[PDB]
Protein backbone atom coordinates (compact mmCIF):
# COMPACT_ATOMS: atom_id res chain seq x y z
CA UNK A 1 0.00 0.00 0.00
CA UNK A 2 1.30 3.51 -1.22
CA UNK A 3 0.33 6.33 1.20
CA UNK A 4 1.80 9.42 -0.85
CA UNK A 5 2.40 8.07 -4.37
CA UNK A 6 -0.22 9.72 -5.69
CA UNK A 7 -1.26 12.89 -3.81
CA UNK A 8 -2.79 15.51 -5.99
CA UNK A 9 -0.06 17.83 -6.82
CA UNK A 10 2.92 15.96 -7.12
CA UNK A 11 5.23 16.09 -9.54
CA UNK A 12 7.18 12.84 -10.44
CA UNK A 13 10.94 13.32 -10.42
CA UNK A 14 11.25 16.31 -8.15
CA UNK A 15 13.16 15.56 -5.02
CA UNK A 16 12.11 19.14 -3.63
CA UNK A 17 8.68 20.72 -4.03
CA UNK A 18 8.39 24.64 -4.18
CA UNK A 19 6.17 23.94 -1.34
CA UNK A 20 9.39 22.61 0.84
CA UNK A 21 10.58 25.99 0.44
CA UNK A 22 8.56 27.75 3.42
CA UNK A 23 10.03 25.41 6.20
CA UNK A 24 13.17 26.35 8.44
CA UNK A 25 15.88 24.48 6.84
CA UNK A 26 17.90 22.55 8.95
CA UNK A 27 20.46 23.73 10.58
CA UNK A 28 24.31 23.56 9.78
CA UNK A 29 25.03 22.58 13.36
CA UNK A 30 22.18 19.81 13.54
CA UNK A 31 23.31 16.83 15.06
CA UNK A 32 22.13 14.70 11.98
CA UNK A 33 24.11 16.42 10.05
CA UNK A 34 27.21 15.61 12.54
CA UNK A 35 26.49 12.63 13.00
CA UNK A 36 26.61 11.90 8.46
CA UNK A 37 30.23 13.88 8.71
CA UNK A 38 30.80 11.43 11.46
CA UNK A 39 30.36 8.57 9.29
CA UNK A 40 32.15 10.29 6.26
CA UNK A 41 35.00 10.58 8.49
CA UNK A 42 34.94 7.05 9.16
CA UNK A 43 34.85 5.34 5.75
CA UNK A 44 37.56 7.74 5.23
CA UNK A 45 39.46 6.31 7.70
CA UNK A 46 38.04 2.45 6.85
CA UNK A 47 39.40 3.36 3.26
CA UNK A 48 42.78 4.36 4.27
CA UNK A 49 42.94 0.95 6.57
CA UNK A 50 41.72 -0.94 3.74
CA UNK A 51 45.01 0.32 1.12
CA UNK A 52 47.44 -0.41 3.79
CA UNK A 53 48.06 3.14 4.42
CA UNK A 54 48.67 5.18 7.82
CA UNK A 55 45.08 5.24 8.96
CA UNK A 56 44.95 8.77 10.76
CA UNK A 57 47.48 10.52 8.81
CA UNK A 58 47.66 9.04 5.09
CA UNK A 59 45.15 11.23 2.90
CA UNK A 60 43.69 14.70 4.16
CA UNK A 61 42.40 15.78 1.56
CA UNK A 62 40.84 12.37 0.34
CA UNK A 63 39.17 12.54 4.28
CA UNK A 64 38.15 16.22 3.95
CA UNK A 65 36.25 15.26 0.41
CA UNK A 66 34.36 12.01 2.48
CA UNK A 67 33.24 13.84 5.15
CA UNK A 68 32.32 16.84 2.94
CA UNK A 69 30.25 14.88 0.41
CA UNK A 70 28.31 12.72 3.38
CA UNK A 71 27.22 16.21 4.80
CA UNK A 72 26.54 17.87 1.21
CA UNK A 73 24.20 14.54 0.75
CA UNK A 74 23.15 14.42 4.50
CA UNK A 75 21.92 18.44 4.46
CA UNK A 76 19.47 17.69 1.54
CA UNK A 77 18.32 14.15 2.98
CA UNK A 78 16.96 16.08 6.25
CA UNK A 79 15.22 18.72 4.14
CA UNK A 80 12.75 15.78 2.03
CA UNK A 81 12.44 13.63 4.98
CA UNK A 82 11.41 17.50 7.36
CA UNK A 83 8.87 18.39 3.94
CA UNK A 84 7.76 14.85 4.23
CA UNK A 85 6.46 15.13 7.97
CA UNK A 86 5.16 18.39 7.37
CA UNK A 87 2.94 17.05 4.74
CA UNK A 88 1.73 13.91 6.92
CA UNK A 89 0.92 16.38 9.49
CA UNK A 90 -0.75 19.10 7.03
CA UNK A 91 -2.79 15.92 5.24
CA UNK A 92 -3.82 14.62 9.13
CA UNK A 93 -4.89 18.21 10.56
CA UNK A 94 -6.92 19.16 7.28
CA UNK A 95 -8.74 15.40 7.24
CA UNK A 96 -10.01 15.93 11.25
CA UNK A 97 -10.94 19.48 10.32
CA UNK A 98 -13.04 18.20 7.29
CA UNK A 99 -14.15 14.61 9.08
CA UNK A 100 -16.14 16.18 12.81
CA UNK A 101 -18.17 13.65 13.20
CA UNK A 102 -15.31 10.82 12.78
CA UNK A 103 -13.23 12.61 15.80
CA UNK A 104 -15.99 13.72 18.17
CA UNK A 105 -14.72 15.40 21.40
CA UNK A 106 -16.73 13.94 24.74
CA UNK A 107 -17.24 15.13 27.57
CA UNK A 108 -14.07 15.42 29.83
CA UNK A 109 -15.00 13.45 33.18
CA UNK A 110 -13.14 14.39 36.71
CA UNK A 111 -11.19 11.30 38.40
CA UNK A 112 -13.61 11.82 41.42
CA UNK A 113 -16.21 10.68 39.10
CA UNK A 114 -14.62 7.85 37.22
CA UNK A 115 -14.98 4.81 39.15
CA UNK A 116 -11.88 2.51 38.64
CA UNK A 117 -11.65 -0.75 40.13
CA UNK A 118 -9.10 -1.50 42.83
CA UNK A 119 -6.81 -4.04 43.00
CA UNK A 120 -5.06 -4.94 46.27
CA UNK A 121 -1.33 -6.55 46.02
CA UNK A 122 -0.87 -9.41 48.84
CA UNK B 1 16.28 20.62 76.33
CA UNK B 2 14.52 23.35 73.96
CA UNK B 3 15.65 21.77 70.89
CA UNK B 4 12.00 20.05 70.31
CA UNK B 5 8.63 20.77 71.16
CA UNK B 6 7.36 18.96 74.75
CA UNK B 7 3.89 18.51 73.63
CA UNK B 8 4.55 16.70 70.60
CA UNK B 9 7.16 14.39 72.47
CA UNK B 10 5.37 14.63 76.59
CA UNK B 11 6.84 13.29 79.65
CA UNK B 12 5.53 13.29 83.12
CA UNK B 13 7.11 15.40 85.28
CA UNK B 14 9.78 12.96 86.52
CA UNK B 15 9.46 12.73 90.18
CA UNK B 16 12.90 11.74 92.33
CA UNK B 17 12.64 10.31 95.82
CA UNK B 18 15.61 12.25 97.77
CA UNK B 19 18.75 10.20 99.34
CA UNK B 20 17.93 8.63 102.88
CA UNK B 21 21.04 7.26 104.40
CA UNK B 22 20.49 4.60 107.02
CA UNK B 23 24.06 3.37 107.54
CA UNK B 24 27.06 4.94 109.44
CA UNK B 25 29.07 3.49 106.33
CA UNK B 26 30.09 6.12 102.97
CA UNK B 27 28.25 5.46 99.84
CA UNK B 28 31.23 4.76 97.39
CA UNK B 29 28.63 5.91 94.55
CA UNK B 30 28.24 9.32 96.20
CA UNK B 31 31.89 9.23 96.10
CA UNK B 32 32.87 7.84 92.57
CA UNK B 33 30.11 10.08 91.45
CA UNK B 34 31.75 13.15 92.49
CA UNK B 35 35.20 11.79 91.00
CA UNK B 36 33.50 11.50 87.63
CA UNK B 37 32.07 14.78 88.10
CA UNK B 38 35.23 17.05 88.84
CA UNK B 39 37.16 14.84 86.54
CA UNK B 40 35.03 14.55 83.01
CA UNK B 41 31.80 16.77 83.12
CA UNK B 42 33.81 19.96 83.82
CA UNK B 43 36.80 19.78 81.02
CA UNK B 44 33.94 18.33 79.00
CA UNK B 45 31.63 21.49 79.98
CA UNK B 46 34.44 24.12 79.24
CA UNK B 47 35.47 22.11 76.16
CA UNK B 48 31.21 22.99 75.49
CA UNK B 49 31.43 26.44 76.44
CA UNK B 50 34.68 27.44 74.21
CA UNK B 51 32.71 25.95 71.17
CA UNK B 52 29.31 27.63 71.26
CA UNK B 53 31.43 30.69 72.35
CA UNK B 54 33.16 30.12 68.04
CA UNK B 55 29.43 29.37 67.03
CA UNK B 56 27.97 32.31 68.64
CA UNK B 57 30.50 35.18 66.24
CA UNK B 58 29.10 32.73 63.11
CA UNK B 59 25.24 32.70 63.21
CA UNK B 60 23.35 31.52 60.51
CA UNK B 61 19.74 30.41 59.42
CA UNK B 62 18.21 27.66 57.36
CA UNK B 63 14.30 27.88 56.86
CA UNK B 64 11.75 25.10 56.87
CA UNK B 65 10.39 24.97 53.21
CA UNK B 66 6.96 25.78 52.86
CA UNK B 67 4.39 23.72 50.06
CA UNK B 68 1.30 25.36 48.71
CA UNK B 69 -1.91 23.25 48.49
CA UNK B 70 -2.69 21.91 44.67
CA UNK B 71 -5.78 20.01 43.28
CA UNK B 72 -5.63 16.67 44.32
CA UNK B 73 -6.05 13.76 42.32
CA UNK B 74 -9.73 14.02 42.57
CA UNK B 75 -10.10 17.27 40.30
CA UNK B 76 -8.03 16.31 37.79
CA UNK B 77 -9.48 15.22 33.87
CA UNK B 78 -8.53 11.53 32.98
CA UNK B 79 -6.05 12.36 30.76
CA UNK B 80 -4.52 15.69 32.12
CA UNK B 81 -1.06 14.95 32.29
CA UNK B 82 0.28 18.61 33.98
CA UNK B 83 -2.48 18.03 36.95
CA UNK B 84 -1.89 14.46 37.33
CA UNK B 85 1.91 15.15 37.54
CA UNK B 86 1.05 18.18 40.40
CA UNK B 87 -1.50 15.98 42.35
CA UNK B 88 0.59 12.43 42.30
CA UNK B 89 3.73 14.75 43.78
CA UNK B 90 0.99 16.45 46.60
CA UNK B 91 0.08 12.91 47.61
CA UNK B 92 3.34 11.29 47.82
CA UNK B 93 4.32 14.09 49.98
CA UNK B 94 1.37 13.79 52.05
CA UNK B 95 2.52 10.07 52.22
CA UNK B 96 5.84 10.88 53.83
CA UNK B 97 4.53 13.29 56.10
CA UNK B 98 1.62 10.58 57.34
CA UNK B 99 4.95 7.97 57.65
CA UNK B 100 6.38 10.34 60.03
CA UNK B 101 3.45 10.86 62.02
CA UNK B 102 3.16 7.10 62.52
CA UNK B 103 6.85 7.33 63.34
CA UNK B 104 6.67 10.09 65.88
CA UNK B 105 3.34 7.94 67.26
CA UNK B 106 5.52 4.67 67.83
CA UNK B 107 8.50 7.00 69.55
CA UNK B 108 6.38 7.90 72.63
CA UNK B 109 4.98 4.43 72.55
CA UNK B 110 8.19 3.27 73.41
CA UNK B 111 9.40 5.84 75.51
CA UNK B 112 6.35 5.01 77.65
CA UNK B 113 7.29 0.79 77.57
CA UNK B 114 10.92 1.93 79.11
CA UNK B 115 10.07 4.68 81.39
CA UNK B 116 7.23 2.72 83.15
CA UNK B 117 9.17 0.02 84.30
CA UNK B 118 7.55 -2.95 85.95
CA UNK B 119 4.09 -1.24 85.75
CA UNK B 120 3.94 -0.73 81.54
CA UNK B 121 0.73 -2.73 81.07
CA UNK B 122 -1.19 -0.20 82.78
CA UNK B 123 0.48 3.13 82.52
CA UNK B 124 0.47 2.59 79.29
CA UNK B 125 -2.80 2.38 78.02
CA UNK B 126 -3.44 5.75 76.40
CA UNK B 127 -0.39 5.96 74.27
CA UNK B 128 -1.67 2.17 72.92
CA UNK B 129 -4.91 3.31 72.36
CA UNK B 130 -2.76 6.30 70.10
CA UNK B 131 -0.34 4.05 68.19
CA UNK B 132 -4.15 1.67 67.28
CA UNK B 133 -6.25 4.38 66.19
CA UNK B 134 -3.50 6.00 64.45
CA UNK B 135 -2.54 2.47 62.69
CA UNK B 136 -5.69 1.80 62.16
CA UNK B 137 -6.03 5.14 59.68
CA UNK B 138 -2.39 4.24 57.84
CA UNK B 139 -3.28 0.93 57.09
CA UNK B 140 -6.68 1.52 55.62
CA UNK B 141 -5.00 4.60 53.68
CA UNK B 142 -1.93 2.60 52.11
CA UNK B 143 -2.08 -0.62 52.44
CA UNK B 144 -2.56 -3.24 49.91
CA UNK B 145 -1.14 -0.23 47.27
CA UNK B 146 1.67 -2.88 46.72
CA UNK B 147 4.88 -1.09 44.56
CA UNK B 148 4.04 0.69 42.22
CA UNK B 149 1.25 2.60 44.01
CA UNK B 150 0.15 6.10 42.86
CA UNK B 151 -2.76 8.45 44.19
CA UNK B 152 -5.30 6.71 41.91
CA UNK B 153 -4.85 3.43 43.12
CA UNK B 154 -5.51 4.84 46.81
CA UNK B 155 -8.48 7.27 45.44
CA UNK B 156 -10.01 3.48 44.02
CA UNK B 157 -9.56 1.93 47.30
CA UNK B 158 -11.12 5.13 48.85
CA UNK B 159 -14.05 5.00 46.78
CA UNK B 160 -14.40 1.03 47.41
CA UNK B 161 -14.31 1.44 50.65
CA UNK B 162 -17.10 4.09 50.59
CA UNK B 163 -19.22 1.48 48.56
CA UNK B 164 -18.89 -1.06 50.50
CA UNK B 165 -20.11 0.52 54.14
CA UNK B 166 -22.67 3.04 52.15
CA UNK B 167 -24.18 -0.91 51.05
CA UNK B 168 -23.80 -1.90 54.71
CA UNK B 169 -25.25 1.34 56.33
CA UNK B 170 -28.28 0.88 54.00
CA UNK B 171 -28.88 -2.88 54.29
CA UNK B 172 -28.46 -2.11 58.28
CA UNK B 173 -31.33 0.80 57.92
CA UNK B 174 -33.60 -1.83 56.21
CA UNK B 175 -33.50 -4.02 59.97
C1 LIG C 1 28.44 4.39 19.88
C2 LIG C 1 29.16 5.72 20.14
C3 LIG C 1 30.17 6.06 19.04
C4 LIG C 1 30.91 4.82 18.51
C5 LIG C 1 30.98 4.81 16.97
C6 LIG C 1 31.24 3.40 16.39
C7 LIG C 1 32.62 2.84 16.82
C8 LIG C 1 33.77 3.75 16.39
C9 LIG C 1 33.75 4.07 14.88
C10 LIG C 1 33.99 2.82 14.01
C11 LIG C 1 34.75 3.15 12.72
C12 LIG C 1 35.93 4.12 13.01
C13 LIG C 1 37.30 3.51 12.62
C14 LIG C 1 37.26 2.86 11.21
C15 LIG C 1 38.67 2.47 10.75
C16 LIG C 1 39.29 1.42 11.68
C17 LIG C 1 39.92 0.26 10.90
C18 LIG C 1 41.27 -0.16 11.53
O1 LIG C 1 41.82 -1.15 11.17
O2 LIG C 1 41.83 0.63 12.56
C19 LIG C 1 43.21 0.37 12.79
C20 LIG C 1 43.92 1.67 13.15
C21 LIG C 1 45.36 1.34 13.53
O3 LIG C 1 46.14 1.31 12.34
P1 LIG C 1 47.51 2.26 12.28
O4 LIG C 1 47.43 3.34 13.35
O5 LIG C 1 47.63 2.91 10.92
O6 LIG C 1 48.85 1.28 12.56
C22 LIG C 1 48.63 0.04 13.22
C23 LIG C 1 48.51 -1.09 12.13
O7 LIG C 1 47.55 -0.70 11.19
C24 LIG C 1 48.09 -2.46 12.72
O8 LIG C 1 46.87 -2.85 12.11
P2 LIG C 1 46.67 -4.44 11.70
O9 LIG C 1 45.73 -4.54 10.53
O10 LIG C 1 48.00 -5.03 11.31
O11 LIG C 1 46.06 -5.29 12.98
C25 LIG C 1 45.18 -6.38 12.72
C26 LIG C 1 43.84 -6.08 13.37
C27 LIG C 1 43.17 -4.90 12.64
O12 LIG C 1 41.78 -5.06 12.75
C28 LIG C 1 41.09 -3.89 13.22
O13 LIG C 1 41.70 -2.91 13.46
C29 LIG C 1 39.57 -3.93 13.43
C30 LIG C 1 38.89 -2.61 13.06
C31 LIG C 1 37.55 -2.83 12.35
C32 LIG C 1 36.75 -1.51 12.20
C33 LIG C 1 35.28 -1.64 12.68
C34 LIG C 1 34.33 -2.09 11.55
C35 LIG C 1 33.50 -0.94 10.96
C36 LIG C 1 32.86 -0.06 12.04
C37 LIG C 1 31.68 -0.76 12.74
C38 LIG C 1 31.70 -0.56 14.27
C39 LIG C 1 30.36 -1.03 14.95
C40 LIG C 1 30.14 -0.37 16.34
C41 LIG C 1 28.78 -0.80 16.98
C42 LIG C 1 28.93 -1.88 18.08
C43 LIG C 1 29.33 -3.25 17.52
C44 LIG C 1 30.78 -3.62 17.86
C45 LIG C 1 31.52 -4.21 16.66
O14 LIG C 1 43.01 -7.20 13.29
C46 LIG C 1 43.01 -8.01 14.46
O15 LIG C 1 43.86 -7.88 15.27
C47 LIG C 1 41.88 -9.07 14.69
C48 LIG C 1 41.23 -8.93 16.06
C49 LIG C 1 39.83 -9.52 16.11
C50 LIG C 1 38.85 -8.66 16.92
C51 LIG C 1 37.47 -8.52 16.22
C52 LIG C 1 36.74 -7.20 16.56
C53 LIG C 1 36.71 -6.22 15.35
C54 LIG C 1 35.45 -5.32 15.34
C55 LIG C 1 35.49 -4.22 16.43
C56 LIG C 1 34.84 -2.89 15.97
C57 LIG C 1 34.62 -1.89 17.14
C58 LIG C 1 34.47 -0.42 16.67
C59 LIG C 1 35.78 0.15 16.09
C60 LIG C 1 37.01 -0.16 16.99
C61 LIG C 1 38.18 0.81 16.73
C62 LIG C 1 38.98 0.43 15.47
C63 LIG C 1 40.20 1.34 15.28
O16 LIG C 1 43.26 2.29 14.23
C64 LIG C 1 43.49 3.69 14.36
O17 LIG C 1 44.56 4.10 14.66
C65 LIG C 1 42.34 4.68 14.10
C66 LIG C 1 41.36 4.75 15.28
C67 LIG C 1 41.32 6.15 15.90
C68 LIG C 1 40.71 7.18 14.94
C69 LIG C 1 39.78 8.17 15.66
C70 LIG C 1 40.58 9.29 16.38
C71 LIG C 1 40.01 10.69 16.07
C72 LIG C 1 41.06 11.81 16.28
C73 LIG C 1 41.37 12.06 17.77
C74 LIG C 1 40.67 13.31 18.32
C75 LIG C 1 39.17 13.09 18.64
C76 LIG C 1 38.31 14.34 18.34
C77 LIG C 1 37.49 14.78 19.56
C78 LIG C 1 36.86 16.17 19.37
C79 LIG C 1 37.10 17.08 20.57
C80 LIG C 1 38.40 17.87 20.46
C81 LIG C 1 39.50 17.31 21.37
C1 LIG D 1 22.12 1.18 3.98
C2 LIG D 1 21.94 2.71 3.73
C3 LIG D 1 21.00 3.00 2.52
C4 LIG D 1 21.64 4.02 1.52
C5 LIG D 1 20.96 3.99 0.11
C6 LIG D 1 21.79 4.81 -0.95
C7 LIG D 1 22.24 6.21 -0.39
C8 LIG D 1 22.96 7.08 -1.47
C9 LIG D 1 22.12 7.19 -2.80
C10 LIG D 1 21.86 8.67 -3.22
C11 LIG D 1 20.39 8.89 -3.73
C12 LIG D 1 20.32 9.89 -4.94
C13 LIG D 1 18.86 10.17 -5.41
C14 LIG D 1 18.48 11.68 -5.29
C15 LIG D 1 18.72 12.47 -6.63
C16 LIG D 1 17.38 13.02 -7.24
C17 LIG D 1 16.33 11.87 -7.51
C18 LIG D 1 14.94 12.20 -6.91
O1 LIG D 1 14.24 12.99 -7.79
O2 LIG D 1 14.23 10.99 -6.68
C19 LIG D 1 13.03 11.15 -5.95
C20 LIG D 1 12.91 10.04 -4.89
O3 LIG D 1 13.75 10.36 -3.78
C21 LIG D 1 14.55 9.28 -3.36
O4 LIG D 1 13.75 8.17 -3.13
C22 LIG D 1 15.29 9.64 -2.05
C23 LIG D 1 16.59 8.78 -1.87
C24 LIG D 1 17.16 8.85 -0.42
C25 LIG D 1 17.33 7.42 0.19
C26 LIG D 1 17.89 7.45 1.65
C27 LIG D 1 16.85 6.91 2.70
C28 LIG D 1 17.39 5.65 3.48
C29 LIG D 1 16.54 5.35 4.78
C30 LIG D 1 17.24 5.86 6.10
C31 LIG D 1 18.70 5.29 6.26
C32 LIG D 1 19.77 6.43 6.47
C33 LIG D 1 20.46 6.86 5.12
C34 LIG D 1 21.82 7.61 5.34
C35 LIG D 1 22.54 7.88 3.99
C36 LIG D 1 24.05 8.17 4.17
C37 LIG D 1 11.84 11.04 -6.91
O5 LIG D 1 10.67 10.79 -6.14
P1 LIG D 1 9.46 9.84 -6.80
O6 LIG D 1 9.71 9.63 -8.28
O7 LIG D 1 8.12 10.52 -6.62
O8 LIG D 1 9.43 8.35 -6.05
C38 LIG D 1 9.45 7.18 -6.87
C39 LIG D 1 9.10 5.95 -5.97
N1 LIG D 1 7.65 5.96 -5.58
C40 LIG D 1 6.69 6.81 -6.33
C41 LIG D 1 7.17 4.58 -5.71
C42 LIG D 1 7.60 6.41 -4.16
Amino acid sequence: MTMMSGRPGRVPLQFLPNEARSLPPPKLTDPRLVYMGFLGYCSGLIDNAIRRRPVVSAGLHRQLLYVTSFVFFGYYLLKRQDYMYALRDHDMFAYVKSHPEDFPEKDKKTYGEILEEFHPVR
Amino acid sequence: PDSWDKDVYPEPPRRTPAPAPQTSLPNPVTYLTKIFDLLVDRPVTLAREFIEQQHAKNRYYYYHREFRRVPDITECEEKDILCMFEAEMQWRRDYKVDQEIVNIIQERLKACQQREGESYRQNCAKELEQFTQVSKAFQDRYSDLGAHYSARKCLAKQKQRMLAERKAAKEAAAA
